[PDB]
């Protein structure tokens, strides 16, 4: 039961996990980005004509 | 085997200590100095590393004690630039060559003192 | 309504300011109680709520031309502050978020700026080139009085009676990180022309879901003059800075006999 | 400054005795480079225990030691008359300085 | 049945591989992760945060708190520059130790628009205007204000709002730009000039300071990793 | 959007004359304006093909780093000195580069993939070359009995994980799951292990500042299994730590001054990170 995923330029690469425990797994990559607003967060949101 | 020099007695003025060792242990391993006042117990003085000439001094004697090395005869010299009545003691040159099993700061091997010289007495009084 | 005017009220206390910037919630997560999916201890937690969550006031501090910057450690600063301090000293495990509110009012003719930084795990350096990590608990926890940064490093030369004190250099932020990159932490800047107050709501950040408050400080607050105070009179101008703190959503789990640490 | 030790200890032959060396924080506590030395009158020191419980070649098995907290102790089981002499504690004190103990005079009754 | 071919490059330890491997502690029950505030997924998120520029770096003022504040004054107007930067964020010493510079020192190649922000720390009665400008490379650096008008710039009026931002648009002869001081890839020049002198009434300080910051925009990117140059271990 | 998705495209912007001012802001708020270059400059519409894939946190720690150099030998049979087995308290704090990389952040979880590279060499004029040696590696978790001699009962590996490496083989590898007692590792610990009480003596209550645990990850031990060869062979083992499936939870500014000891102290004299350059000179 292999896991197949696409390479970015399409071609698909295949992987099989050969071990029981999750520490043995390969680094899957494919991580998810996030909005950087959580490090720039006042209580109110304004884009234009900001008050001090 | 390790050899050491004579015994001095003059008051106040500086005194030079001499210690000689085999070439292999001299080049490979550090040399330590320890003093033994009568019945008072051992007291570390400093560390010489002739492999790299990095020298570290005990904070009690940081000013007065000075050390230097000689590769040609495999000899190290310690000089006490000034003396006091407290310095009337028996001094020991020693070599550290028995390694510890524990890795020191992840990059070096610790060595305990294992070979001790015969030592030299020194007196400070009129 | 206007963003410049703000009112906060926790418990039986309230702060009102007419020259406030918009409040900052550090890392975008409001303080909250323990969720059942994340609670390690099994004993019933105490939830004092109004009994502890009010704005206490630390010692007042004088800002001058020659001054250097100041720092505080939380919850250690609140150890003398009423029932929160008593609950902290009586229990073993506890947690709490904080609303730090800094007030430093000055007229329009003054100039200067303070950087209010909130540093998780605010470690600091020792007063000796030798004897690393030797700073004692008495010196490491100044309490409400806080501690002062220094403009230079001068190690203790006398090992026969070591002080075991801190010696945090100001431009290195006391820990060896350059001051210009201190803005990575949650922050608000006082400019005396812009705003007379700043406030940070700090959630409970720690590797453990709940932790021993007497042993461990979660946050540290650094007040550093990014630009010096100045005024028309050459005769040493001075203004006060006041730091006020309100615990939020505090919990204390395990109860024991009173802790009496050797601060004396 | 120096590591603490008892001034003197005594016991009859065949007894088991313990010499205690209590250092400060850092010192015996943080590091494991704790060693013991022995010295008869008119002789240079001799190493008897170099790591916490490790014995050098040529030293009899009746010497033993262990560590706990800021304290490490040398235990001599089956004390014999030839063991009379001075015993010194030694350790590593934080960044790159070294310290001896005050020493203990062990006398066989 | 299957026989096997031993490809070249077997039995090597590539120090950036992604192979599997056996577990030391089998059937270990790992503790669950709690939702600690402040999870970072990409270091570009950490790059898009303002951090102060050590502008001054003079001989006496270096390695002191005075590095971060540039001293303006109410002197008679002249066309000379207040401050200047070379915009090589990893290699310029003024920009290298910023957090953006710290991240960029771990990478060879970078792209996207920087944005510079400035904060006025003088009294509320003080007023004035400052020209902040960016010159793309391939010309003499500006030394008088008449030269700097021709580039990209913003006229910042020091009013009730404390601070203003200049975005430096991504003008480049390559899709990415080197972090070393490669002459082919130089970012340009940034300088700040008095459009008008800062006028302050009587019984007020005659000198005042401006702080300044750098941060990335949403366009920012870096690809190839390296080892940093700042730290040295000895003895 | 996954990390390999493209960045947002820059929309075209024409000239503007209105009250909608984006350029002014207030740093005192602690925010920074989320501007795009179209909003304060006249800009062309361009599709953007760059991506933040290679700035992922998983990609940042892919490059494994050295953490120790343990020294081992098998002395000549005629010698009186003992065989040097090596014991290493496991920690990342002693090599500056990985320490800086990890101390970018405050708390982190990561599975450790350890790789051991072994090298050996002779130490005397004689050429009685020794046969291919075999090296044992042993995980000694906290509180387990550390060995004293090279042939003690402790090396029987009844419960300890262990690896046997033959020289000339490819380097040995083993994966360790997240073994921290807490929900995440704490690279900094702003506290103490024991607090001094009024009842306690001065000696009893003391503890080190920042010493979260005196034995956190465990202990690693290594020996040569072979008996005394007639010629002295010495060896050095290099351990490489490769974080895997890493998550981090609070950024911090990286360090400037040159590191000193396990803590965050700094040495006298070397507190000068910056160097001279005139303000007026490009």
């Amino acid at each position: 039961g292999a896991q197949v995923s696409s390479q970015k330029v399409t071609i698909n690469y295949t992987t099989i996990n050969y071990y029981r425990d999750s520490a043995s797994n390969a680094a899957s990559k494919q991580d998810f980005s996030q909005d950087p607003s959580k490090f720039t967060e006042p209580i109110k949101d304004v884009l234009i004509k900001t008050a001090p | 085997l390790v050899q050491s020099g004579a015994e001095l007695k003059k008051p106040g003025a500086s005194v030079k200590f001499s210690c000689q060792a085999s070439g292999f242990t001299f080049t490979t391993y550090d040399i330590h100095w320890v003093r033994q006042a009568p019945g008072q117990g051992l007291e570390w003085m400093g560390m010489i590393s002739p492999s790299r000439d990095s020298t570290i001094y005990a904070q009690k004697f940081q000013g007065r004690v000075t050390m230097t090395s000689d590769t040609s005869t495999s000899t190290v010299y310690m000089e006490l630039t000034s003396l006091r009545s407290e310095d009337t003691a028996l001094y020991y040159c020693a070599t550290a060559s028995r390694p510890s099993a524990w890795v020191f700061r992840s990059l070096y091997t610790y060595y305990y003192m294992d070979v001790w010289g015969t030592g030299t007495t020194v007196t400070v009084s009129s | 309504y206007s963003d410049r005017v703000l009112q906060l009220t926790l418990g039986n206390s309230t702060i009102t300011t007419q020259e406030a910037a918009n409040s900052v919630v550090a890392y975008g997560r409001w303080p909250e109680y323990l969720r059942d999916s994340e609670a390690n201890p099994v004993d019933q937690p105490t939830e004092p709520d109004v009994a502890a969550c009010r704005f206490y006031t630390l010692d007042t501090v004088s800002w001058t031309k020659e001054s250097r910057g100041w720092w505080w450690k939380l919850p250690d600063a609140l150890r003398d502050m009423g029932l929160f301090g008593q609950n902290m000293y009586y229990h073993y495990l506890g947690r709490s978020g904080y609303t730090v509110h800094v007030q430093c009012n000055a007229s329009k003719f003054h100039q200067g700026a303070l950087g209010v930084f909130a540093v998780p795990e605010m470690c600091l350096a020792g007063d000796s080139n030798t004897t690393t990590m030797h700073t004692s608990y008495q010196n490491a926890n100044p309490g409400e009085k806080g501690g002062t940064f220094t403009g230079t490093f001068t190690p203790d030369n006398n090992q026969t009676s070591p002080a075991r004190r801190f010696c945090p250099v100001d431009y290195l932020l006391g820990n060896g990180t350059l001051l210009g990159n201190a803005f990575v932490f949650p922050h608000q800047i006082i400019n005396l022309r812009t705003n007379n107050c700043a406030t940070l709501v700090l959630p409970y950040v720690n590797s453990l879901s709940i932790d021993s408050m007497v042993k461990h400080n979660n946050w540290g607050i650094a007040i550093l003059p990014l630009a010096p105070l100045n005024f028309a009179s050459e005769s040493s101008p001075e203004i006060p800075i006041t730091l006020t703190i309100a615990p939020m959503c505090c919990e204390f789990n395990g109860l024991r006999n009173i802790t009496l640490p050797r601060l004396q | 400054s120096a590591l603490t030790q008892p001034a003197s200890v005594s016991g009859s032959p065949g007894q088991s005795i313990t010499i205690s060396c209590t250092g400060t924080i850092t010192d015996i506590g943080y590091y494991n480079y704790v060693s013991w030395y022995q010295q008869h009158p008119g002789k240079a020191p001799k190493l008897i225990i170099f790591d916490v419980t490790n014995r050098p070649s040529g030293v009899s098995d009746r010497f033993s030691g262990s560590k706990s907290g800021n304290t490490a102790s040398l235990t001599i089981s089956g004390l014999q008359a030839e063991d009379e002499g001075d015993y010194y504690c030694f350790s590593h004190r934080s960044n790159n300085i070294r310290v001896f103990g005050g020493g203990t005079k062990l006398t066989v009754l | 049945g299957l026989p096997v071919m031993n490809t070249p490059g077997s039995n090597q330890y590539l120090t950036a591989d992604n192979f599997q491997s056996p577990c030391a502690l089998p059937e270990f029950d790992v503790t669950p992760p709690i939702d600690i505030p402040g999870e970072v997924k990409n270091m570009m998120e950490l790059a898009e945060i303002d951090t102060m520029i050590p502008f001054d770096l003079s001989a006496t003022k270096k390695n002191t708190m005075e590095m971060y504040r540039v001293r303006l004054s109410d002197k008679p107007h002249t066309d000379d520059p207040i401050l200047c930067l070379s915009l090589s964020p990893a290699s310029d010493p003024r920009l290298s130790h910023t957090m953006l510079g710290e991240i960029l020192n771990y990478y060879t190649h970078w792209a996207g628009s920087l944005k510079f922000t400035f904060l006025f720390c003088g009294s509320m009665m003080a007023t004035g205007k400052l020209l902040v400008s960016y010159a793309p490379p391939g010309a003499d650096p500006p030394k008088k204000r008449k030269e700097a008008m021709l580039g990209t710039h913003v006229i910042w009026d020091i009013g009730l709002q404390s601070s203003c931002t200049m975005v430096v648009p991504w003008i480049s002869n390559t899709t990415y730009r080197q972090t070393i001081d490669d002459s082919f890839t130089e970012g340009g020049y940034i300088s700040v000039f008095y459009q008008t002198r800062i006028v302050v009434p009587l019984s007020t300080p005659r000198e005042m300071d401006i702080l300044g910051f750098v941060s990335a925009c949403n366009d920012f990117s870096v690809r190839l990793l390296r080892d940093t140059t700042h730290i040295e271990q000895k003895a | 959007a996954t990390s390999r998705d493209a960045l947002p495209n820059t929309e075209a912007s024409g000239p503007t004359h209105s009250k909608e001012i984006p350029a002014l802001t207030a740093v005192e708020t602690g925010a920074t304006n989320p501007l795009v270059p179209s909003d304060t400059v006249q800009t062309r519409h361009v599709v953007q093909h760059r991506s933040r894939s290679e700035s992922s946190i998983e990609s940042f720690f892919a490059r494994g780093a050295c953490v120790t150099i343990m020294t081992v030998d098998n002395p000549a049979s005629t010698t009186n000195k003992d065989k040097l087995f090596a014991v290493w308290k496991i920690t990342y704090k002693d090599t500056v580069q990985l320490r800086r990389k990890l101390e970018f952040f405050t708390y982190s979880r990561f599975d450790m993939e350890l790789t051991f590279v072994v090298t050996a060499n002779f130490t005397e004029t004689n050429n009685g070359h020794a046969l291919n040696q075999v090296y044992q590696i042993m995980y000694v978790p906290p509180g387990a009995p550390v060995p004293e001699k090279w042939d003690d009962y402790t090396w029987q590996t009844s419960s300890n994980p262990s690896i046997f490496y033959t020289y000339g083989t490819a380097p040995a590898r083993i994966s360790v799951p997240y073994v921290g007692i807490s929900n995440a590792y704490s690279h900094f610990y702003d506290g103490f292990s024991k607090v001094p009480l009024k009842d306690q003596s001065a000696a009893l209550g003391d503890s080190l500042y920042g010493a979260a645990s005196l034995n956190d990850f465990g202990i690693l031990a290594v020996r040569v299994v072979n008996d005394h060869n007639p010629t002295k062979v010495t060896s050095k083992i290099r351990v490489y730590l490769k974080p895997k499936h890493i998550r981090v939870w609070c950024p911090r500014p990286p360090r400037a001054v040159a590191y000193y000891g396990p803590g965050v102290d700094y040495k006298d004299g070397t507190l000068t990170p910056l160097s001279t350059k005139d303000l007026t000179t490009y």
